[PDB]
């Protein structure tokens, strides 16, 4: 998929990946240690998956 | 959309208004030119779903 829609779902950095999930569905990969700092802090967010 | 590719403004091989057109076309993407005539041919008929 990423390879086929590079500069549409490939965000460049964090912040705005994050902002894209509170645009869209959007389901962005990322380290799990930042996720535990962004969920709590924000109680519209959860980590699916282990 | 399945996949993602583009039209283009087709050039000889190795031409040097290949990167004229590429500032061209850049330019008027940004002021609107671009759109307002996408919605100059393919729109033309507004019609009823509105349910
Ligand atoms: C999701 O999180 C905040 C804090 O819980 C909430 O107030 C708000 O509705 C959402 N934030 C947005 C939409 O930016």
């Amino acid at each position: 998929f990423m390879s086929s829609r590079r500069q549409s779902v490939l965000v460049k950095s964090n912040e705005e990946g994050i902002q894209r999930v509170l645009t869209s569905d959007y389901a962005f990969l990322m380290e799990s240690t930042t996720i535990e700092f962004v969920t709590q802090r924000n109680c519209n967010l959860t980590q699916i998956g282990g | 959309l399945i996949d993602s590719k583009g039209y283009g403004v087709g050039t000889p091989m190795g031409s040097p208004y290949r990167d004229k057109i590429t500032i061209a076309i850049l330019q008027l993407q940004e002021e609107g030119k671009l759109h307002m005539m996408k919605e100059k041919w393919w729109r033309g008929n507004g019609c009823p779903e509105e349910e």
